[PDB]
């Protein structure tokens, strides 16, 4: 039936009130609060990066002749042939010859066994998708309303219709490239694949977890075996991934501005503090009451026996009043200064209501509509 | 009833430091010290077998090494894993070993053989483990913040992960050749044995019986004893077998690693008073704990410290509203009265 | 099923001709066998039945 549109700020945990007004029909007025504001950017995979694994095979001690190295097409293969090598074990000399000794050394880099549980995840970060939980006092109980904030998603709750966005601010903590470790995410601009530096993040680049095929440029320089031992001695630049572990600072949970929440799987922000929202909600004609058939409002008075100015409800307002018939009627504030905790009472004839509010000022003077009739409020609080 | 270590056997690699910094080839020479586990559990790979006898049978209470030319048993109570301190070890299977260790720059690992003789292996290794959460505790709790943390499991059983196995290079020994009664005479004491000699006639071979070379010198020959029947680890630290080609096997390893929870203690709530756009926390921590804050505004300013013993914290709350985080806990919210 | 090579022949992987006990009997073709089948897929079933023993 009747579209009632409102705006609220992007904060989550406040209650705000809003005044439903058809003409013709009597007032009603509806408590709304965000429970939760998920922000879900759609990610597309680059690769992942791990600990690297320096393979080094038994190294070939040619006695008595000269080892010749072959080009093998492995990740950072690297082969030397060493000359005038006299190894020494258990029992002695291994080679007969005193002269003409080679020692060929071989090392190549691959994924570690690791891999598969410890790993980091470079993303594509791109347009994310707003969600919205909003729970709303509708009909004397709380109902929960799960729907898209791009206002294009209609979500219908008790026959109302809820209409959530489009977001006013469509900032997101995340960048186009974003960096994922278990329970972190970090805002970073990660090279691309093949071209990872070594000693760095990517130093070791695989497109999936489970890829046979790896890149690697870890500066793997083999190095001649010390006198009469049988060794592979080599330099090589730390590990990436290990590096990167300890030098990744703060995630994105403590860092992102808006008191920003960060999530996994899948990567979102929750509860980012920035802009307004606006709610669309279509309240069916059976739920409205026509002035003819509603309960009427007369001789009306109100009394402040008790008020403390606080964020909560500190203050407690009677409201005496002489109804022409039984019937439910909302109680709203017609001042932006102070806020009423109960959004609808139980009106029966000549008895009286108590409400409780909330207000910042010394001198409260503020006037409340009980269905259709207003009443004047004086209050001093403390 | 399957023993892959019918098959493999312990062995002798070289090692920088067996004591007092003096290389050696070592029977219980360290292979690789894996340190992927967020948990701080070490995965370290030996050259000596844990858990097994020299018979093959599996005995947790017993270790066999290579003593010499063949292995030898020794006691699992005698084998010691230390950085810059005793380790705590919480597994052994074959060649691997699970250890809990403190800070340190190396890493020794020995045991104790049938005569005495403290045999031990000293490698450069820098072991400073990240803290798991955001406090520095000593002992692990029952209760707790249940946080994902990665190990080795404790489970005897190999699958996913393995090891490059090959047959054992010729191993040199001079005790094989003597003197009869100026010429030279090699004992094969039935095993194959490869001899070279600075000689005429016969010096070649690979020979399974007895073999005599008439005019030469022993210092002119050269002898070795050749395996083929068993399997070892693919060691750098051991040279590749000079007949065969690129033959190579492969073997299951115990101790893979993968996710698991850590429990981490949440440390108690601190005395709160507050003021004029300031909030007043008194701290009591029990041991290091982290102590985070941010604006909830366009500028965050992220700000953090460890906090050790007891310190009154004045923190500014500002309009838009201030998080803290206390160590494990639950980001405490703060905002200003209207 | 799944096959593996000895030297020009062919056979099921779990199933070796040397059964029972392939590495008592004879050890030093058991391993040679073994480095020949690193490659084949069925490779851990060759090594399950080739060092079980007692019939
Ligand atoms: C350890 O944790 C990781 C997550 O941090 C697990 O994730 C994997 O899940 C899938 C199946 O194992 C695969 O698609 C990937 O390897 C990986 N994918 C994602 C999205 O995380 C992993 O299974 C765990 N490893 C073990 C050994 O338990
Ligand atoms: C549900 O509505 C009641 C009023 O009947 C109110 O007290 C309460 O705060 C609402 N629920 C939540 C979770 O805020």
């Amino acid at each position: 039936g009747y579209e009632h549109v409102t705006v609220i700020p992007n904060t989550v945990g406040v209650p705000y009130k809003t005044l439903v007004n058809r003409p013709g029909y009597s007032p009603m007025v509806l408590e709304m609060e965000l429970l939760s504001v998920t922000l879900e950017p759609t990610l597309s995979l680059d690769y992942i990066t791990c600990e690297y694994k320096t393979v080094i095979p038994s190294p070939y001690v040619k006695c008595c002749g000269t080892a010749e190295c072959k080009d093998k097409n492995l990740p950072d293969y690297s082969c030397k042939v060493f000359t005038g090598v006299y190894p020494f074990m258990w029992g002695g000399a291994y080679c007969f010859c005193d002269a003409e000794n080679t020692q060929l050394s071989e090392a190549h880099v691959e994924k570690s066994e690791s891999c598969k549980t410890e790993f980091a995840s470079a993303y594509r970060a791109h347009t994310a998708s707003a969600s919205a939980k909003l729970r709303v006092l509708y009909q004397g109980n709380n109902i929960t309303v799960t729907a898209y904030a791009n206002g294009d998603h209609a979500v219908t709750v008790k026959d109302a219709k809820f209409i959530v966005g489009p977001m006013s601010s469509a900032w997101t903590p995340f960048d186009n490239k974003i960096v994922v470790y278990k329970g972190d995410v970090y805002n970073m601009d990660y090279p691309p694949f093949g071209a990872g530096r070594p000693g760095q993040f990517g130093d070791i680049q695989s497109r999936t977890p489970e890829s046979k095929d790896v890149y690697a440029n870890t500066q793997l320089v083999l190095q001649r075996p010390a006198a009469g031992t049988v060794h592979v001695p080599y330099s090589q630049a730390p590990s990436g991934f290990k590096y990167w572990l300890k030098e990744r600072g703060a995630s994105l949970q403590h860092t992102a501005p808006f008191g920003c929440q960060i999530a996994t799987n899948p990567v979102r922000a929750v509860n980012c503090a920035v802009g307004n929202m606006p709610i669309s909600i279509d309240i069916p004609e059976a739920a409205f009451t026509r002035v003819v058939d509603a309960p009427s409002l007369t001789d009306m008075s109100c009394e402040v026996p008790a008020c403390t100015h606080s964020s909560d409800f500190g203050g407690v307002a009677i409201i005496k009043y002489a109804a022409s018939k039984k019937g439910k009627c909302a109680v709203h504030s017609m001042t932006n200064a102070v806020t009423i905790r109960e959004a609808e009472i139980e009106v029966e004839g000549n008895s009286q209501l108590q409400i409780s509010f909330s207000t910042a000022l010394a001198s409260a003077e503020f006037r409340v509509q009980v269905c259709s009739t207003q009443v004047h409020c004086a209050a001093e609080c403390h | 009833n399957f023993n892959v270590y019918k098959a493999t056997r312990p062995y002798l690699a070289h090692c920088p430091d067996c004591g007092e910094g003096h290389s050696c080839h070592s029977p219980v020479a360290l292979e690789r010290i894996r340190n992927e586990a967020t948990d701080g559990t070490l995965k370290i790979q030996v050259s000596l077998q844990i858990g097994i006898k020299t018979d093959d049978s599996h005995d947790w209470t017993k270790l066999r090494y290579m003593d010499n030319h063949m292995p030898a048993d020794a006691e699992r109570a005698g084998l010691f894993v230390r950085t810059s301190a005793p380790c705590t070890i919480t597994g052994t299977m074959g060649h691997f070993i699970l250890a809990r260790c403190p800070k340190g720059e190396t890493l020794t690992v020995g045991f104790t053989d049938s005569r005495k003789i403290s045999h031990s292996c000293t490698h450069p290794f820098h072991h400073d483990p990240p803290v798991i959460g955001r406090e520095k505790f000593h002992s692990r709790p029952q209760h707790g913040k249940e946080l994902p943390c990665s190990t080795y499991v404790q489970s005897t059983a190999a699958t996913t992960e393995e090891i490059e196995v090959h047959m054992p290079p010729d191993t040199p020994d001079r005790t094989l050749m003597s003197q009869q009664s100026g010429n030279v005479k090699i004992t094969v004491n039935g095993q194959t044995v490869r001899y070279k000699c600075n000689c005429g006639g016969s010096n070649e071979g690979l020979t399974t019986t007895d073999k005599v070379i008439n005019n030469c010198k022993v210092d002119q020959c050269h002898a070795a004893v050749t395996n083929h029947k068993k399997w070892q680890y693919n060691s750098p630290l051991v040279p590749r077998n000079a007949e065969l080609g690129d033959r190579k096997g492969k073997i299951h390893i115990p101790f893979p690693l993968a996710n698991v929870t850590c429990r981490v203690p949440k440390a108690r709530n601190p005395t709160v008073t507050y003021g004029k756009n300031q909030v007043i926390m008194l701290l009591y921590p029990d041991h290091p704990t982290l102590l985070s804050y941010r604006n909830m505004g366009e500028e965050p300013n992220y700000q953090e410290e460890w906090v050790m013993h007891k310190k009154e914290v004045v923190l500014t709350v500002p309009t838009e509203g201030l998080e803290v985080t206390w160590g494990n806990n639950e980001p405490y919210k703060y905002w200003p009265q209207l | 099923p799944v096959m593996c090579l000895l030297a020009n022949t062919t056979f099921p992987c779990s199933q070796p001709p040397c059964t029972p006990c392939c590495y008592e009997k004879e050890p030093e073709e058991t391993l040679r066998m073994l480095e020949d089948n690193v490659m084949r897929p069925g490779y851990y079933q060759l090594l399950q039945a080739s060092l079980t023993c007692s019939p």
